[PDB]
């Protein structure tokens, strides 16, 4: 119930640019 | 020949001795890692079996198969929770593999803590997984008697695979639903989504005219043909490219005129024709059937 | 349906027939290849390009029949032949050339092309896809028609039992050498 | 076929054999007791092992059916010959 | 929630970048320039490891074979000048870490301790301290003036083709054959945090000059990653190229990727987009899986690619300054969306 397998999530694959590009890291 | 208990502990000394030795070696030969541990298995020793699978998880965790044989195994001794937190584990190394969170299915299922593959399957289909996962997702919530948050999942199974296939799946699923509006409904949303994301941004005509197609059917099953009509000329309004498009409207009507239907369709089957090169039984085709400027200088072409 | 058609076609007298025609292709119950079939035979003798059309429709459709297939090729062939020719034979090769209803497809490819360069190409085909041993013996025997060509095709025919070494000798016919070459194949064949 | 297939598809076989026939939590320990039906545990080991003996058994069948020398070899030209 | 996603990607736009050419053609080894690496304080010569083992300095400008040097047994399969102090570090098969010193032209310290064949050098920038890795699966860290090793990154569970090395708190970005990648807490001797978004070898990274980044290659994809927190940043259009082999990144966010199919690609690296597929030639009498590009640098320019091919060449490759949005514009970027990571 909200933590079978809780170390795993999406927002890992989500790529952080892909949405917003000059994220100016 | 394996009598008295110390004889029986020598024996097992020396097993070892060979198999650890082997290991030494090829410290990657995970079909003699599993052997191994079948052999602690075969002792009744449980504690020195999940030792060894530990190891052998440590060499090598891509190897789905040793996973696998060691979640089997704590599932005969029946220490189920220590399978569960196991295949838990499992899961959080490798998701991206299925046949993982099938044995976790099918153990919970078999355990009948039905809640919790409801739970777990929630999980999976959020991390966009294969079609697959979501199918059988949907076959464990059909054999599932109810049909509430099903609904839900499906619209999410739109939402990680917008793919008509999916929006078919669904509407045959209406279909074994007792209540039709639903059914109009469904259409009624893909059709406005498909409307909303127009332009070049998702699957080919194909699949739309497919969709429009089925839609067509359906109300073509119930009473409101001049919907279908007023969709029909929507669609070849809003949709350019419309081959396969028209070409189901053709059929629509000579399923539900003539003339046009001969028409449109001929005049498809030259430009097929055409894709062939009997061009000049499609010229001629033409020549009859129209307009007659077209005709004539796509007779002179 | 078939007893709507009949009616239709009797006392309305091919409109009724062609809506009963629609009716035969909206029941996509089974028995429907009859029907489809049926409704294109009164079509073409109730009397165009519309018909042609259903026939393709038909065809296309009821491709995973296994059941009259030859028969569907005849009238899609024949249907054309009475519009207008040669490339509505290569249309009923086609449909033909598309294992047991294929056979007789292939029969009736060989019918069409005996009744037919273009000849020698379909020929070619047909012999080309143990019937088709037979084929061989069909386009070889086309050959004799069409002296070189026709002995090379012969022995190609034979190298693909007892039979053929008749052929090879009805060939020989069509040569003293020619002859000797029949003796020496039919020796190797027997080798073999 | 790939093992995403092959895994779906054997998932659901085996949900065909289970169609022929509680959560408590200590959250400062972390300990979560889902206590079950001990008879399906049971049911769950006995079918497993069925499952894996009929398996085992196939093998042993196959194994028994039959230009080599040795056991491997005769194997090994069988690898060659599938091709 | 894909489709908010998809939206978003279609609304943005890649920017244009002027395409490539091959400017300069150089048949100089008799075996894979499988090194290159070049001098970023002056930009004058790059170096070029072989397989004869004969790394091989060039002269840009001209193009001529600056001078041989042969310290090496096997083949050099990486090098690295520090532009911090004038010391070409190199590595071969050998195990050796030989590092030459240029104010001399011989070498001057080897860095015994590898325990097989040594893939990557990599100096850091901010310190007298050198990185290595190799089939031993372990990324050591080389104090130079002391020349013993100080620490060892053990983690990898199988060969470390790549590694960078960077001047925050994650040093090391460690990339293996065993389908990660690591950064690393380099003091504690411990990966910091550990992405492993790939299916294959990763056996082609590059760190970015100006973002402070990094991508990684696969067999087919090329990620690029954001290597402050230890986290992704872009997926790339990569998706029927070859196996990568070299992935340097220029000045101007124009991520390189070689293929062992032999095609050079080009990515536009804040996006992903695939703004030129350029394939190679091979010389005359080559074989046609020859025409591999195992190795890529750019200038301090970044107007000028290196490219050490197992033609036994080293390609270079300019910018057209005759290009703009009209002439050759890219390849129109579509992201494909057929159950795709964009």
């Amino acid at each position: 119930t909200d933590q079978i397998a809780k170390n795993v999530k999406l927002d890992d694959f989500i790529p952080k640019r892909q949405s917003n590009f000059e994220l100016s890291v | 020949d394996i009598l008295d208990l110390e004889e029986l502990r020598e024996y097992q000394r020396r097993k070892r001795t060979e198999y650890e030795g082997y290991l030494k070696r090829n410290r990657l030969d995970m079909g003699q890692w599993i052997r191994y541990a079948q052999f602690e298995i075969e002792q009744h020793d449980m504690r020195r079996a999940r030792s060894i699978f530990e190891r052998a998880l440590l060499v090598d965790s891509s190897f789905i198969p040793l996973w696998i044989r060691y979640i089997d195994a704590e599932l005969k001794v029946k220490c189920i929770n220590h399978a569960r937190n196991l295949m838990n584990r499992a899961i959080s190394t490798l998701p991206r593999v299925d046949k993982l969170w099938y044995k976790y299915l099918i153990v919970e299922e078999s355990l009948n803590n039905v809640e919790i593959v409801r739970s777990l399957y929630t999980k999976w289909c959020s991390l966009e997984p294969g079609v697959n996962a979501w199918n059988s997702f949907v076959d464990f919530e059909i054999r599932q008697k109810n049909w509430n948050g099903v609904r839900e999942i499906y619209s999410k199974y739109v939402m990680a695979h917008p793919q008509m296939q999916t929006w078919l799946k669904w509407v045959r699923f209406e279909n074994r639903h007792g209540n039709t509006e639903f059914t109009r409904s469904v259409y009624s949303l893909a059709i406005d989504t498909v409307a909303n994301l127009q332009n070049l941004q998702i699957w080919s005509d194909m699949e739309v005219a497919k969709l429009v197609n089925s839609f067509a059917h359906w109300e073509a099953a119930q009473q409101e043909y001049e919907r279908s009509s007023a969709l029909y000329q929507i669609a070849i309004e809003k949709w350019p490219s419309n081959q396969l498009l028209k070409a189901g409207l053709l059929d629509f009507e000579k399923q539900f005129n003539s003339i046009e239907e001969t028409i449109s369709y001929k005049r498809k089957m030259e430009y097929e024709t055409i894709l062939s090169n009997y061009d000049t039984w499609w010229l001629y085709l033409d020549l009859i059937s129209e307009f007659p400027k077209q005709i004539m200088q796509t007779f002179e072409k | 349906a078939m007893a709507e058609n009949f009616a239709l076609f009797l006392q309305n007298h091919v409109m009724e027939s062609f809506q009963v025609y629609e009716k035969t292709i909206p029941l996509f119950p089974p028995e429907i290849q009859y029907e489809l079939w049926i409704e294109y035979l009164e079509v073409a003798t109730s009397h165009p390009e519309h018909i042609r059309f259903l026939f393709e429709k038909a065809l296309k459709n009821l491709c995973s029949n296994g059941i009259d297939c030859k028969t569907i090729f005849i009238a899609y062939s024949v249907f054309e032949e009475r519009i207008s020719i040669s490339k509505s034979i290569e249309i009923l090769r086609r449909g033909a050339v598309i294992l047991e209803s294929r056979l007789q497809l292939w029969r009736m490819c060989i019918s069409k092309a005996e009744s037919t360069s273009v000849t020698r190409e379909l020929y070619q085909e047909c012999i080309q896809i143990s019937k088709a041993v037979e084929f061989v013996i069909k386009f070889s025997d086309f050959e004799s028609s069409i002296t070189i060509r026709a002995r090379e095709i012969l022995a190609y025919g034979a190298k693909l039992n007892t039979e053929l070494w008749d052929s090879f000798e009805i060939f020989e016919l069509k040569x003293x050498x020619x002859x000797x070459x029949x003796x020496x194949x039919x020796x190797x064949x027997x080798x073999x | 076929i790939s093992y995403d297939q092959l895994a779906k598809l054997s998932y659901e076989k085996t949900l065909r054999n289970l169609a022929t026939q509680k959560v408590q939590k200590d959250t400062k320990t972390g300990k979560i007791t889902i206590a079950d039906d001990d008879k399906l545990v049971n049911k769950l080991a006995v079918s497993l092992q069925s499952e894996s003996k009929k398996r085992y058994e196939a093998r042993k069948r196959q194994m028994q059916n039959a230009s080599f020398i040795n056991d491997k070899n005769k194997q090994f030209n069988e690898k060659l010959s599938r091709e | 929630l894909i489709v908010n996603r998809y939206e978003k990607l279609l609304s943005q736009r890649p920017e244009w970048h002027a395409p490539w050419k091959l400017s300069r053609v150089i048949n100089g080894h008799l075996g894979w320039v499988r090194c290159v690496a070049i001098d970023p304080v002056d930009n004058e010569w790059f170096i070029t490891g072989s397989n004869d083992t004969t790394m091989k300095v060039w002269d840009l400008a001209t193009g001529k074979l600056k001078t041989t040097l042969a310290g090496h047994v096997m083949t050099v399969r990486d090098v690295a000048v520090s532009d911090r102090h004038p010391y070409l570090f190199s590595v071969s098969e050998d195990k050796t870490v030989k590092c030459w010193d240029l104010e001399k032209n011989q070498i001057i310290r080897d860095y015994y301790g590898h325990l097989s064949g040594v893939r990557t050098v990599s100096i850091h920038p901010t310190l007298d301290l050198i990185a290595t890795a190799g089939r031993d699966s372990v990324i050591k860290l080389w104090d130079m003036r002391t020349r013993i090793p100080v620490i060892t990154l053990v983690g990898h569970k199988g060969p470390i083709n790549q590694v960078q090395c960077t001047p925050v708190d994650p040093q090391v970005v460690s990339s293996s054959t065993d389908a990660t990648v690591r950064l690393w807490d380099v003091v504690a001797g411990k990966t910091m945090k550990v992405l492993t978004h790939h299916k294959r070898s990763v056996r082609a990274t590059a760190l970015h000059p100006k973002e402070f980044s990094v991508a990684s290659a696969c067999t087919d994809d090329i990620r690029s990653w954001g290597l402050a927190e230890g986290s992704l940043l872009t997926n790339f259009e990569s998706e029927k190229t070859g196996i990568i082999n070299t992935l340097s990144i220029n000045q101007d966010d124009v991520l390189f990727a070689g293929g062992d199919n032999g095609v050079l690609s080009f990515y536009d690296y804040k996006s992903g987009h695939k703004y030129q597929s350029l394939a190679t030639r091979e010389m005359v009498g080559s074989l046609e899986g020859e025409r591999s590009v195992l190795c890529s640098t750019f200038d301090k320019t970044g107007l000028r690619l290196i490219t050490g091919e197992a033609d036994k060449s080293i390609k270079i490759w300019k910018q057209d300054e005759t290009a703009t949005k009209e002439s050759e514009p890219g390849l129109a970027w579509n992201p494909n969306l057929s159950a795709k990571r964009f």
